[PDB]
């Protein structure tokens, strides 16, 4: 299963000019495009090797759309400031994410937006109705219902976007369609005279989805398991670890289990 | 309005070995709003030419960024990450531990 | 491939 996603953010700054627009694009867990309004020369640039041979005018179509959604965002922040009867001196944020989630057949699409960190309006799972978070978002729902806005979004989600997502998988098939299994090792740190720490490591895996669990004599353990956020390594892979505290002299009774796409079957580690 | 402090992890791209080239990362996640200041220190001083990732957010609308620079670790050199957000009354300093 | 929509 593969996906194409986009994330757009706009931050207003009263008294400091006009808002700041940024947008990023992704194929599954691999970014490939970006646009910064505060850049020295704002234009869409490639971040992945499989979009560098696409043509300078596809790169102007893309750029001209980024500059369009930035102007559209400027108006929305003004309307949203009026919807909530908000003062003129405060900064606000407007987030927007959407994508297409295709056996290779199209499955689902999504389109959601947020105002100042909270949910605002979202395209429903049928891609025909909306869900407004409050009364202010009902003003938007009334507008996009009379404009038949949902039908235009569905045309892109189930049409143009599954076309280009299918195309990106062919041009970068050597990296996009190749899972990398995690590389694991276990450490040990004595805390006191009767306490120690066991850390199960998972490095260099792709995609980012992974599960880590500690077990004492075959029973799941989460009362004493520390879990960090899956973090990027900076080279296209990800890392993660999980730590459990144990009585010293009992470390041999603990096992770490790893679940990942690239493994033939789950792992089972000991110190 | 939402206001959330960032999560800070300091680590390296590959296992840290002395005298070998690597990358030093500072990953800030789960913060709102997006304006944030991040610096990387070597023996207590700012490192120049620090690149960072492009802005992005998670399913709960909280942002994340990665700050990275090339470096070759040694026995004695210390490294830290300095973050400043609207939720912080003063900069937070997280030291680099070779086992986190 | 990006897509720009309407105003909120």
């Amino acid at each position: 299963s593969h996906s194409m996603r986009y994330f757009s953010t706009s931050v207003s700054r009263p008294g400091r000019g006009e808002p700041h627009f940024i947008a990023v694009g992704y194929v599954d867990d691999t970014q490939f495009v970006r646009f910064d309004s505060d850049a020295a020369s704002p234009r869409g640039e490639p971040r992945a090797p499989w979009v560098e041979q696409e043509g300078p005018e596809y790169w102007d179509r893309e750029t001209q759309k980024y500059k369009r959604q930035a102007q559209t965002d400027r108006v929305s922040l003004r309307n949203l400031r009026g919807y909530y009867n908000q003062s003129e001196a405060g900064s606000h944020t407007l987030q927007w994410m959407f994508g297409c989630d295709l056996d290779g057949r199209l499955l689902r699409g999504y389109d959601q937006s947020a105002y100042d960190g909270k949910d605002y309006i979202a395209l429903n799972e049928d891609l025909r109705s909306w869900t407004a978070a409050d009364t202010a978002a009902q003003i938007t729902q009334r507008k996009w219902e009379a404009a038949r806005e949902a039908e235009q979004r569905r045309a892109y989600l189930e049409g143009t976007c599954v076309e280009w997502l299918r195309r990106y998988l062919e041009n970068g098939k050597e990296t996009l369609q190749r899972a990398e299994h995690p590389k694991t090792h276990v450490t040990h740190h004595p805390v006191s005279d009767h306490e120690a720490t066991l850390r199960c490591w998972a490095l260099g895996f792709y995609p980012a989805e992974i599960t880590l669990t500690w077990q004492w004599d075959g029973e799941d353990q989460t009362q004493d398991t520390e879990l960090v956020e899956t973090r990027p390594a900076g080279d296209g892979t990800f890392q993660k670890w999980a730590a459990v505290v144990v009585p010293s002299g009992e470390e041999q009774r603990y096992t770490c289990h790893v679940q990942h796409e690239g493994l033939p079957e789950p792992l089972t580690l000991r110190w | 309005a939402i206001q959330r402090t960032p999560k800070i992890q300091v680590y390296s791209r590959h296992p840290a070995e002395n005298g070998k080239s690597n990358f030093l990362n500072c990953y800030v996640s789960g913060f709102h709003p997006s304006d944030i200041e991040v610096d990387l220190l070597k023996n207590g001083e700012r490192i120049e030419k620090v690149e960072h990732s492009d802005l992005s957010f998670s399913k709960d609308w909280s942002f994340y960024l990665l700050y990275y620079t090339e470096f070759t670790p040694t026995e004695k050199d210390e490294y830290a990450c300095r973050v400043n957000h609207v939720t912080l009354s003063q900069p937070k300093i997280v030291k680099w531990d070779r086992d986190m | 491939l990006y897509n720009t929509v309407a105003t909120l």
